[PDB]
C-alpha cells in the first residue's frame, strides 16, 4: 500500500505532508514510542496530526472504534467514512488522500 | 509531535 511509509520519522512525515500534501492527505508509518506499531500522520488545517494504531494481535483499531483484521482495512474504513475519526473533544480528522 | 489523545 503506497500510503505506508516504512522508514520515516514523524518529522519526515510532517515534511512530506506539508510540502507534498493538501489538507486531508495522510500516511501510516511506524511508531517511535512503541517500536513495532504504526502511526497515521494526517493533515488538517495546514498542520499535521499523528494517530497511534493499536495492533492487539487479534485486530487493529484506533484505541477505540471499529476493529479490523489488517491495517489496510482500517485505512479503507476511515477513508470511506470521513466522519468517523473524532479526537475526544468532538473534532473530526478526515483521512482523505493517501500521501502517494 | 502533534499526537492526538487516544481516549
Amino acid at each position: 500500500r503506497r500510503w505506508f511509509h516504512p522508514n520515516i520519522t514523524g518529522v519526515e512525515a510532517e515534511n512530506l505532508l506539508l510540502t507534498r500534501g493538501v489538507d486531508g492527505s495522510f500516511l501510516a508509518r511506524p511508531s517511535k514510542s512503541n517500536p513495532g506499531d504504526f502511526t497515521l500522520s494526517v493533515r488538517r488545517n495546514g498542520a499535521v496530526t499523528h494517530i497511534k494504531i493499536q495492533n492487539t494481535g487479534d485486530y487493529y483499531d484506533l484505541y477505540g472504534g471499529e476493529k479490523f483484521a489488517t491495517l489496510a482495512e482500517l485505512v479503507q474504513y476511515y477513508m470511506e467514512h470521513h466522519g468517523q475519526l473524532k479526537e475526544k473533544n468532538g473534532d473530526v480528522i478526515e483521512l482523505k488522500y493517501p500521501l502517494n | 509531535g502533534g499526537y492526538m489523545d487516544m481516549s
